[PDB]
RNA sequence: AUAUUGGCGAGAGACCGAUAGCGAACAAGUACAGUGAUGGAAAGAUGAAAAGAACUUUGAAAAGAGAGUGAAAAAGUACGU
RNA sequence: AUGGUGAACUAUGCCUGAAUAGGGUGAAGCCAGAGGAAACUCUGGUGGAGGCUCGUAGCGGUUCUGACGUGCAAAUCGAUC
RNA sequence: CGUGGAGGUCAGUGACGAAGCCUAGACCGUAAGGUCGGGUCGAACGGCCUCUAGUGCAGAUCUUGGUGGUAGUAGCAAAUAUUCAAAUGAGAACUUUGAAGACUGAAGUGGGGAAAGGUUCCACGUCAACAGCAGUUGGACGUGGGUUAGUCGAUCCUAAGAGAUGGGGAAGCUCCGUUUCAAAGGCCUGAUGCAGGCCACCAUCGAAAGGGAAUCCGGUUAAGAUUCCGGAACCUGGAUAUGGAUUCUUCACGGUAACGUAACUGAAUGUGGAGACGUCGGCGCGAGCCCUGGGAGGAGUUAUCUUUUCUUCUUAACAGCUUAUCACCCCGGAAUUGGUUUAUCCGGAGAUGGGGUCUUAUGGCUGGAAGAGGCCAGCACCUUUGCUGGCUCCGGUGCGCUUGUGACGGCCCGUGAAAAUCCACAGGAAGGAAUAGUUUUCAUGCCAGGUCGUACUGAUAACCGCAGCAGGUCUCCAAGGUGAACAGCCUCUAGUUGAUAGAAUAAUGUAGAUAAGGGAAGUCGGCAAAAUAGAUCCGUAACUUCGGGAUAAGGAUUGGCUCUAAGGGUCGGACGAUCAACUUAGAACUGGUACGGACAAGGGGAAUCUGACUGUCUAAUUAAAACAUAGCAUUGCGAUGGUCAGAAAGUGAUGUUGACGCAAU
RNA sequence: CUCUUAAGGUAGCCAAAUGCCUCGUCAUCUAAUUAGUGACGCGCAUGAAUGGAUUAACGAGAUUCCCACUGUCCCUAUCUACUAUCUAGCGAAACCACAGCCAAGGGAACGGGCUUGGCAGAAUCAGCGGGGAAAGAAGACCCUGUUGAGCUUGACUCUAGU
RNA sequence: GCGUUGGAUUGUUCACCCACUAAUAGGGAACGUGAGCUGGGUUUAGACCGUCGUGAGACAGGUUAGUUUUACCCUACUGAU
RNA sequence: AAACUUUCAACAACGGAUCUCUUGGUUCUCGCAUCGAUGAAGAACGCAGCGAAAUGCGAUACGUAAUGUGAAUUGCAGAAUUCCGUGAAUCAUCGAAUCUUUGAACGCACAUUGCGCCCCUUGGUAUUCCAGGGGGCAUGCCUGUUUGAGCGUCAUUU
């Protein structure tokens, strides 16, 4: 057989991301003397819309500590940050929407976004529009913090690792019916070419394992091992369960 | 229109060679040429740039 | 018309003039030429291609330096000049 | 009933190729290439197009006299006036209120 | 001492005799096809010697008819048979 | 089988440009007014939305199973669409 | 028996004619074959005994070449179209010129380009071949001639992308990486290494449509012209001086302000603004075009009519004055809310109003610049075509057309590039007068601007389709009427009038039409054809997701001419004066009852199957009920990861990303 | 009640583009209807995102009727151009064992040819589609070959990855 | 000898009804007749359903879309010299 | 009886068979050891009194020097051409040069005749901007030189 869609994605020819109109990589300030001991102000000068992100960006300027000049950082604008808000960053900063602090510096139940996985990565978790973590507990001895990611799974990460106070703006975005096929087009136009998708059951067996039949049908289990081989994995991969999910979710 | 020199030069060597035999060649001794074999024309054999 | 009406669209040279061998084999978008492999250091050749080989090997050119090297060898590689 | 032709090598209607119909001394109409309009420089504070400043294309700002690059006030062609007016008041009131903050905290250290 | 379908320089053959013999005995890796890698032809012989037919004549010309050259125009550059 | 050469066509993504008669419809926003005890309800404008619509050019290719069927043409021609 | 070649022989045949070819002439053999004569011919060749093999052809849809019958046959019928005379020439249905009929009709058969071609361009010479008739013509043949730039492009910059380098993989050809686990390099000052301060971006290629330093009109050639000639400019880089301004209050005053200006030090180091940007809607306004009144010239018609029909009446970049919506500043303090757009938005965060400041788009006057260009008249007599003169002027009209642009409005889970450049600002290093010092952003003045391209075509003959192929191939310009209108139809300008022709007018056809009575009985099926149609008014069902359905259905009207009524602009203080529009309604008369009169232009109704819809695909037999999609649902993944790529890697896609996310159904 | 299952077809829909029987039966429309539509349902073999049912609007999608309209038809007729046709010039191709009048006979079971008969007279133009089992392509169906490729799977034998 | 029809469903041959009719006999001519037609069925390549198959695919089970070439030769025939 | 059709012949056509040639091909043997940064093979573009090609050569361009031979070259034209002579000639021979644009191709590029840098010199009034002219800057590595870097590390200053 041929090479299926999902294998062909991976050397990334026409599949790589549509990078042109993009405001540049959103990140925190580097983790330096100013944030891990004192605190350091910045001003949000501009909040502005990123192409292929649902989440508005905040352009926040700081003062270079070690030479005379301004340095601009690209911040994921939590809901409520506004043009010309002062923003304070570091261990000893205060608790206000939009300031960033290490994690052992906030109470539990604190609602924070863009958190670092390890301190210094300039932000990892909950960068999506409307997406946040909650600090659920600290272990000061071997300083950690317990936090529930927007998936809901629970993780133990260094209290040093920073986060930004509040939830990301522009939430409720996926609350709206896309409503017609073109609207889908432009959304993925700026994102990548995954779209549209053609069912592997509507092709011939050389285009896909779901190919073939004098009726369209899968004809063998569409749950497929973790251990499958590339070009064996389409359908439900390594699913522990299948079928319509009844009753209530939400782990603990 | 606006052409590379490399092209506008080969164009010149082209035009320069598009000519009938020099008729005096025929008179030479043991001369086996008759006409110009390699003669080209714009509308017939294009040069391939 | 997978034919004629859609040959009416061929205006764009796949290759231009190779610098090294002059062959109009120089692939534009690939910035290399399909005959001698310029710009590769060595000049492209293969053994299944003996007709290509025979086409381009030594002796289809001017042999500008090499010609006389059999003469020069004949003489013991002389320096100076003859007298009278 | 006269028609007209591009005066340059670009048949296409692009931005650089703008064209104007001109009736000459000869009594004939003729094409003329316009440059793309100039857009007034803007305030580096509020983003306002700033008044008094002459409006050209960028290297046309190296052929012209220094007095139409600015007006007379400090921060002449940078900011929009009322925005210089602002950064003055804020500058004064915050260096004043900076004095007020110094002597209240020298009274917090001794009076403790 | 052994190797040698390359290079340079030599002697040969119960070999081939221009549809043969190397694809090419010729301005042959030519002309030409192809985007390209590549592919890839046809095509030798007037006569000892041009002596390549002065001159007249019909024709607008090409030519034709005479004449002429030559051992031979039953060799006239469409040329040996 | 091995080693090569193609995205001038065509498929799809990216970068940068260019292009698209005249009509039908009349969405939010808004202005005036009318009924009613109230809650509320009507009326006339205004505005100009829509992968809206008649329909050129554009792009397409439905039918004649029309022409052609050693063609104009190795896919074209007309009408209809 | 025969053929190519070899050893031996016949001192074999031959230019007094070898070999080969031709010959219903002669002879030997059963035969394969052999011999001879005659013809043609020119240079070598044969018998015998042996040797050797690329050794004998009717075929293999055999290979290469050559030739017939078909056959003077199929054919040379799309793109409305040709005619008369003369010139030339051996020759004219076809070339030139003159006259006539027409066409393309500004969505071109016109005027230019991009790709591509590459001399086609133009002149002369010319007709063997080519131009599926012809050829005196050509895009053919032959000989020449031709493409002029500081300003038009290229060069520069960056985009997707490509790609050296310390490196890392790979036996290797080489793979990987462009910031890359690197000792990466410069620049301005001076006191040529030196003192210094820095700044440290680590290549490069990648746009003749993106960005960008700067030229216009007139004239000129056979062919080039935004390039040449004439005048009139602007820029960039170098040079420097004179005037002007500035200073004894050293780095200018004025203005409350917004701002002014002829100027009016500035090192980094920083910062800010142009470069720099979607799309649609309506409103304003500019420019060109369109229409049109008066007049000054030329042209046409004039039996009759027309103060008539046609046409000339122009103003470049550049420089000065001036000119604008927007946004401002000052005065003043609002309910009785006012102001305001076609479009509801503005005001105590300072409106309405009085008064000012600015951008200089764009217009106005002048300079340029009439001396140009355009239209006329009178000369003068072959000698050239010179020379003289004249007029070139004043207005109007708008839902007009095109194109620019402004101020706004709709739109988005789409919010619509980057770099090289140019400027400013903050800033206060350093350098500066009084016996004279500072001033290249005010004026004027000097030198320099290379290199490659530039002809023409741009297509029913200059490109690709084997070709002068009814195909394919990017774009700018765009007049008059009718009309909703770049429709269709007719026309002005320019450009064609090319396509083998002549004579007929059988069958059958291709292409276009009409039919009495019937009205789908034809047939797989109304295939095909007919019927319908524009606009104003009236009328308008089942169902419905309340948006639709819907032009549902179904009716009536429509010409021309002659009247009425309604609808606006500008002034000076229920009015009056005046200027300038075609729209709509209405009414009379009128006709062989005709009037969307050519053109243009829906057939409709009830249902079943089926896909929701817009969209997509099998180029070249399948447009569908297939695919896609919005919606629904399921799976995997918290990066030390899921999915995927790779021979490997200090490798890579999602990833400028993090569950409102990426990946798989 | 009984045998049996992991569970024994639920809600729905139906002779449906899913029904063999089959032109199912009844109804309806017609003069007449293997068609359409409405019903019925032990449904060969209907049926729940292998999606079931329903559905406004849409559609160059398959089907049925009706009105209008018609040369679709009864049934043909007439006109216009361009052809064909004759002329000058220009001038191919397919195809071709040899060739070309029948009947019947026999024959490899359908002859232009052989056999026995009918018969038979130059050179020809325009048509035509009976024959040349016409031409077009070493049958694409079918078989055979110890010949293949595309594709599939608990076929043999392996293999990247993991 | 001579005539043996017009329609409804059906691609159909067949079947079956309606109607007129003197009558609506049966058959042959390569199951006459596709370089005469048509292309509705069958019988490729798209697609739906049902049954079968783990699957590719199968189904003599139901559906829908699906390019109909050439005569100028000989003869034959029709007319013409 | 012509025409027509066939068959034979002669002449004429058409075509290139035969025969004879042979500066070519083929094979066998013998001898020889020589490309390149001292820019190779190859490439493009040029060079002639009159050439389109082949061959030859490079802005000294069918060629320059040098050596040998000893009068040609030739298609025409042409030579203060100079023949008992440092001398014809497209002769042979080759020991000295030239050698455009390139090319492993080397300053950077290269669909460009596109853009730098450094030294000498000349000219514009010029260390600096413009121009002309000559001469130069690729990479990996070895030997060596000079300048450097690191609490890697040893001494020595008070
Ligand atoms: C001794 N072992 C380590 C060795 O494992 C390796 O570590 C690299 C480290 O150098 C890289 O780190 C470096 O290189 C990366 C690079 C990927 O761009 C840079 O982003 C990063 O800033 C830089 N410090 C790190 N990002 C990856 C480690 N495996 O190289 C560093 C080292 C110290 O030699
Ligand atoms: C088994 N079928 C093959 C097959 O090749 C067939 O005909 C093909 C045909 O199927 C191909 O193409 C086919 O499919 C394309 C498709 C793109 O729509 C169609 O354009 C085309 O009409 C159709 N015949 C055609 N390009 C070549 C023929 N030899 O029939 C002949 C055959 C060789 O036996
Ligand atoms: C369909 N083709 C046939 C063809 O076969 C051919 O042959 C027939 C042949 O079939 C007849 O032959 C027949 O006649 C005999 C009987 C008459 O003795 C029967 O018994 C016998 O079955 C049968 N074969 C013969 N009598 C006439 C031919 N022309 O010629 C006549 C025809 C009609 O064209
Ligand atoms: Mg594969
Ligand atoms: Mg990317
Ligand atoms: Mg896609
Ligand atoms: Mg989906
Ligand atoms: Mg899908
Ligand atoms: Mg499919
Ligand atoms: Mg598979
Ligand atoms: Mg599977
Ligand atoms: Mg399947
Ligand atoms: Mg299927
Ligand atoms: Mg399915
Ligand atoms: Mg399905
Ligand atoms: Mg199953
Ligand atoms: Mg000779
Ligand atoms: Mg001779
Ligand atoms: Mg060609
Ligand atoms: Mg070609
Ligand atoms: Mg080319
Ligand atoms: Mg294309
Ligand atoms: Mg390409
Ligand atoms: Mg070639
Ligand atoms: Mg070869
Ligand atoms: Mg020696
Ligand atoms: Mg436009
Ligand atoms: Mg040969
Ligand atoms: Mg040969
Ligand atoms: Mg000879
Ligand atoms: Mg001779
Ligand atoms: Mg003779
Ligand atoms: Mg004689
Ligand atoms: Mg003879
Ligand atoms: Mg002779
Ligand atoms: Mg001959
Ligand atoms: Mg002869
Ligand atoms: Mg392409
Ligand atoms: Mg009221
Ligand atoms: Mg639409
Ligand atoms: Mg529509
Ligand atoms: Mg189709
Ligand atoms: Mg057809
Ligand atoms: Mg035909
Ligand atoms: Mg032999
Ligand atoms: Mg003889
Ligand atoms: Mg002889
Ligand atoms: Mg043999
Ligand atoms: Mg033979
Ligand atoms: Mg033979
Ligand atoms: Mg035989
Ligand atoms: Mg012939
Ligand atoms: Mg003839
Ligand atoms: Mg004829
Ligand atoms: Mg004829
Ligand atoms: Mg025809
Ligand atoms: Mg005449
Ligand atoms: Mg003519
Ligand atoms: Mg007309
Ligand atoms: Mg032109
Ligand atoms: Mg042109
Ligand atoms: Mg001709
Ligand atoms: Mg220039
Ligand atoms: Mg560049
Ligand atoms: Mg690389
Ligand atoms: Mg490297
Ligand atoms: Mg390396
Ligand atoms: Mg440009
Ligand atoms: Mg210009
Ligand atoms: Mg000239
Ligand atoms: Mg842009
Ligand atoms: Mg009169
Ligand atoms: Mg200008
Ligand atoms: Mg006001
Ligand atoms: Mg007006
Ligand atoms: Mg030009
Ligand atoms: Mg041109
Ligand atoms: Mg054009
Ligand atoms: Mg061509
Ligand atoms: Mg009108
Ligand atoms: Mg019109
Ligand atoms: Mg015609
Ligand atoms: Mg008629
Ligand atoms: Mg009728
Ligand atoms: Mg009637
Ligand atoms: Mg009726
Ligand atoms: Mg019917
Ligand atoms: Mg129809
Ligand atoms: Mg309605
Ligand atoms: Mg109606
Ligand atoms: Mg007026
Ligand atoms: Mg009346
Ligand atoms: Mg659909
Ligand atoms: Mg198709
Ligand atoms: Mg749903
Ligand atoms: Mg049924
Ligand atoms: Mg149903
Ligand atoms: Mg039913
Ligand atoms: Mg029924
Ligand atoms: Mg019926
Ligand atoms: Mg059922
Ligand atoms: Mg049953
Ligand atoms: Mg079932
Ligand atoms: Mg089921
Ligand atoms: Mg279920
Ligand atoms: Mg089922
Ligand atoms: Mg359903
Ligand atoms: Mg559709
Ligand atoms: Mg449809
Ligand atoms: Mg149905
Ligand atoms: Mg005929
Ligand atoms: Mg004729
Ligand atoms: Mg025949
Ligand atoms: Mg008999
Ligand atoms: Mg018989
Ligand atoms: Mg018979
Ligand atoms: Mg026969
Ligand atoms: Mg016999
Ligand atoms: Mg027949
Ligand atoms: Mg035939
Ligand atoms: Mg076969
Ligand atoms: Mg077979
Ligand atoms: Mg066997
Ligand atoms: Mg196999
Ligand atoms: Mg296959
Ligand atoms: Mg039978
Ligand atoms: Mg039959
Ligand atoms: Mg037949
Ligand atoms: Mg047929
Ligand atoms: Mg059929
Ligand atoms: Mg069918
Ligand atoms: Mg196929
Ligand atoms: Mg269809
Ligand atoms: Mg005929
Ligand atoms: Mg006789
Ligand atoms: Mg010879
Ligand atoms: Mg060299
Ligand atoms: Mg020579
Ligand atoms: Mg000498
Ligand atoms: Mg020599
Ligand atoms: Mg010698
Ligand atoms: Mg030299
Ligand atoms: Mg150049
Ligand atoms: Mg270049
Ligand atoms: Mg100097
Ligand atoms: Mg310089
Ligand atoms: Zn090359
Ligand atoms: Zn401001």
């Amino acid at each position: 057989g041929r090479v299926i869609r999902n294998q062909r994605k991976g050397a990334g020819s026409i599949f790589t991301s549509h990078t042109r109109l993009r405001q540049g990589a959103a990140k925190l300030r580097t983790l330096d003397y100013a944030e891990r001991h004192g605190y350091i102000r910045g001003i949000v000068k501009q909040i502005v819309h990123d192409s292929g992100r649902g989440a508005p960006l905040a352009k926040v300027v700081f003062r270079d500590p070690y030479k005379y000049r301004l340095r601009e950082e690209i911040f994921i604008a939590n809901e409520g940050v506004h043009t010309g808000q002062f923003i304070y960053a570091g261990k000893k900063a205060s608790l206000n929407v939009g300031n960033v602090l290490p994690l052992g510096s906030v109470p539990e139940g604190t609602i924070v976004s863009n958190v670092e996985e390890k301190p210094g990565d300039r932000g990892a978790l909950a960068r999506a529009s409307g997406n946040y973590v909650i600090i659920i507990g600290h272990n000061p001895d071997e300083n950690k913090t317990r936090v529930r990611l927007p998936s809901g799974a629970k993780k133990v990460i260094s209290s040093d690792a920073r986060g930004v106070i509040g939830v990301i703006a522009g939430g409720g975005r996926v609350d709206k019916p896309l409503l017609k096929a073109g609207r889908a087009f432009h959304k993925y136009r700026l994102k990548r070419n995954s779209w549209p998708k053609t069912r592997g059951v509507a092709m011939n067996p050389v285009d896909h394992p779901h190919g073939g039949g004098n009726h369209q049908h899968i004809g063998k289990a569409s749950t497929i091992s973790r251990g499958a081989v590339s070009g064996q994995k389409a359908g439900l991969i390594a699913a522990r369960r299948t079928g319509l999910l009844r009753g209530s979710q939400k782990t603990q | 229109a606006q052409k590379s020199f490399r092209i506008k030069q080969k164009m010149a060597k082209a035009k320069k060679q598009n000519r009938p035999l020099p008729q005096w060649i025929r008179l030479r001794t043991n001369n086996t040429i008759r006409y110009n074999a390699k003669r080209r024309n714009w509308r017939r054999t294009k040069m391939n740039i | 018309g997978k034919g004629t009406p859609s040959f009416g669209k061929r205006h764009n040279k796949s290759h231009t003039l190779c610098n090294r061998c002059g062959r109009r084999s120089f692939h534009v978008q690939k910035k290399t030429c399909s005959s001698c492999g310029y710009p590769a250091a060595k000049t492209r050749s293969y053994n299944w291609g003996a007709k290509a080989k025979r086409r381009h090997t030594t002796g289809t050119g001017r042999m500008r330096y090499l010609k006389h090297v059999s003469r020069r060898f004949k003489n013991g590689f002389q320096t100076g000049s003859a007298s009278k | 009933a006269q028609r007209v032709t591009f005066r340059r090598r670009n048949p296409y209607n692009t931005r650089s190729n703008k064209i104007k119909v001109v009736k000459t001394p000869g009594g004939i109409l003729r094409a003329q290439h316009v440059k793309k309009l100039a857009t007034r420089p803007k305030c580096g504070d509020c983003g306002s197009a700033l008044q008094g400043i002459s409006t050209l294309r960028p290297r046309q700002y190296a052929t012209v006299s220094k007095t139409h690059k600015t007006v007379s006030r400090a921060y002449g062609g940078s900011r929009c006036a009322n925005c210089v007016k602002e950064r003055i008041i804020r500058a004064f009131l915050i260096e004043e209120q900076k004095i007020v903050k110094k002597v209240v905290k020298e009274q917090t250290e001794a009076a403790k």
